[PDB]
């Protein structure tokens, strides 16, 4: 019994910024973002988690993206800044239990995804 | 640190997962102490931070804001009366000790705390203690996310944030002074002992120098010059960085290689057999018998996805629980621990409980008291497995045939087995899928024996299955494999 719904993304201009949400219907302990850009394989980019607020970004996206957790909700939030067109892709959320978030294992359910498009 | 401190006699400990002060000083004297427990592991009585999101979880006990001892459990005066109530009744109390850390570094500043203290988590600031930010390991911390990202790094395991928990500065006096303080005053007002949380994640020599500063145990229950019992958490199943043997020196670790193995074993899973348990303990490749601190499960694992996975096996499975339980009390392998524990209502997504946040038994938040039933069952959600017939008896098992050796091992090179204990207990499993009919040598003197997983002995007469044992040993044994619970046990004590 869980549900996950993705928000935000769509297009935007390089070097502009987007703010994705994933409101899970439960509490999981990890929730995760990943992303799968054109004709690649997928990717984590950031993961939280939820006992404590920590989280752990992909070197290729740290300082420009940013992941919290709402203080009352099950949701969470991806703040993408400076983006650029290597950022193009379906960026999915997913929520775990594992506490090696720099691993990007113990994901146990997936969201449908959104897309991500960055022109120019 | 190795020795238990539990009276001579009493050789297990039961994790009473969540109760109240309270509830326990009572359980001491109406069960605990009657029925030959050895000590209570309490939850950490330190005050920490409430979470509201998700809805007070019982992890929110492993976030520290001070030393205070005002937590859901109960206040300080309820602490130490139920210390005191139990160590008049021979039962010892043992305090999960969180040393590593306090709360999460994403909590909010402000009172949300169990005692109102004040914390501001942002900025490393616990005036309740009193720590600051130089009291922690953020500039000793090499990582960018300031977290373990390699657990095969010894140095960010250590000084590194385990995920987002404020890691505090172990190397510093007043630290390990601070901690110390705690313990000491926990150890005055009569704790035999502690569970060392998290010790993977801190350096096995800070551990030893917050360790000699604690006082010997309190003269009014123990003889002078006890040290208090140290059994400290490191999770490690063989093949990793970090190993368990690192901490020897500070006292007993926990053997979570037990656990896995055992519930593998005990669910055939993966081509195990219990015949294959013949040469249990180090011949498995666990710790020395004598730094171990065994239990089937934990608080943590027994929820789906801890040291084990899956393989670990709870009162969810209580029949073949009992039997692993069992099996573990009959074994003379280590320091026994049973669990005690409260119901939940599990969610499996794909195999795993999202809902294995859920805490104890509540009202609004309040912890329910624990109800005891005519039966001797509990209310309120709370399982007490340490009150179940064949737990509770094979408890009583574990004290009479305390210091007697592992002997006459038999096994149907199935899942059939059984064993003794010198000459004082026997123990016979049929975990196979037929039915167990075999005369076994069982070590001891002739006579009628009841069965103490089935019933008891009262006065002169069983009230379950009755063994009887021949002038030589050897007795006859019949277990349906559709039996409610698929093993014998007999001991010195249960002769007629
Ligand atoms: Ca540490
Ligand atoms: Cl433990």
């Amino acid at each position: 019994q869980v549900q996950l719904v993705e928000s935000g993304g769509g297009s935007v201009q390089a070097g502009g910024s987007l703010s994705l949400s994933c409101a899970a219907s439960t509490y999981t302990d990890t929730v995760g973002w990943f992303r799968q850009a054109p004709g690649k394989e997928r990717e984590g980019v950031a993961a939280i988690y939820r006992r404590t607020g920590y989280t752990y970004s992909a070197d290729s996206v740290k300082g420009r993206f940013t992941l919290s957790q709402d203080n009352n909700k099950n949701t969470v939030y991806l703040q993408m800044n400076s983006l650029k067109p290597e950022d193009t892709g379906i960026y999915y959320c997913a929520t775990g239990n594992s506490v090696r978030l720099a691993s990007w294992e113990g994901y146990f359910y997936w969201g449908q995804g959104t897309q991500v498009t960055v022109s120019s | 640190q190795y020795a238990p401190q539990t009276q001579s006699g009493r050789t297990s400990i039961v994790h009473l997962f969540e109760w109240r002060w309270v509830d326990i000083a009572l359980e001491c004297e109406r069960y605990l102490g009657p029925k030959g427990f050895g000590g209570v592991q309490v939850s950490p009585p330190n005050e920490n931070i409430v979470v509201t999101n998700p809805s007070r979880p019982w992890w929110e006990r492993y976030q520290p804001v001070s030393y205070k001892l005002c937590t859901r459990s109960g206040n300080e005066n309820e602490f130490r009366d139920m210390v005191t109530r139990c160590n008049n009744v021979g039962v010892r109390i043992y305090v999960d000790a969180v040393i590593n850390h306090m709360c999460g570094s994403g909590a909010a500043a402000g009172t949300g705390t169990t005692c109102g203290s004040y914390c501001n988590p942002g900025s490393r600031e616990f005036p309740a203690v009193p720590y600051s930010a130089w009291d922690f390991n953020d500039g000793k911390c090499k990582t960018a996310s300031g977290g373990i990202e390699s657990y095969n790094d010894p140095y960010q395991v250590r000084d590194c944030q385990l995920v987002g928990l404020l890691d505090l500065a172990l190397e510093k006096d007043y630290v390990r002074s601070m901690i110390a303080d705690y313990l000491n005053k926990l150890i005055d007002i009569g704790v035999a002992g502690f569970r060392i949380d998290a010790s993977k994640h801190m350096w096995p020599g800070d551990i030893k120098a917050v360790l000699d500063k604690l006082h010997n145990l309190n003269t009014n229950w123990f003889p002078a010059g006890s040290r208090p019992f140290i059994f400290q958490e490191v999770i490690d199943l063989g093949g990793e960085a970090i190993k368990s043997s690192e901490y020897f020196g500070n006292g007993r670790v926990t053997e979570f290689k037990y656990g896995a193995k055992l519930g593998t074993v005990v669910r055939k899973w993966s081509g195990e057999k219990m015949s294959y348990l013949k040469n249990w303990g180090e011949g498995w490749g666990f710790m020395p018998s004598d730094r171990a601190l065994v239990f089937v499960d934990n608080h943590d694992n027994q929820r789906g996805h801890g040291a084990g996975g899956s393989s670990i096996l709870t009162f969810w499975d209580a029949r073949l629980y009992k039997i692993a339980v069992g099996f573990m009390l009959a074994h003379p392998y280590g320091f026994t621990r049973v669990m005690s524990s409260y119901r939940w209502a599990r969610n499996f997504v794909n195999g795993e409980d999202v809902n294995d946040w859920i805490g104890p038994p509540n009202n609004n938040g309040v912890i329910k008291e624990v109800t005891i039933n005519a039966d001797t069952t509990c209310g309120n959600d709370w399982v007490c497995e340490h009150r179940w017939r064949e737990i509770r008896n094979m408890v009583w098992f574990r004290n009479v045939v305390d210091g007697q050796p592992f002997a006459n091992w038999w096994d149907n090179g199935s899942n059939q087995v059984a064993f003794g204990r010198g000459n004082r207990g026997f123990i016979v499993f049929n975990n196979d899928d037929w039915q167990l009919s075999s005369t076994l040598q069982t070590g001891l003197p002739g006579g009628t024996y009841c069965d103490v997983i089935s019933g008891d002995k009262v006065g002169n007469s069983c009230t379950g299955i009755k063994v009887y044992v021949s002038s030589d040993g050897t007795a006859q044994f019949s277990i349906s494999n559709s039996a409610e619970d698929p093993f014998i046990a007999i001991h010195a004590e249960s002769k007629l």
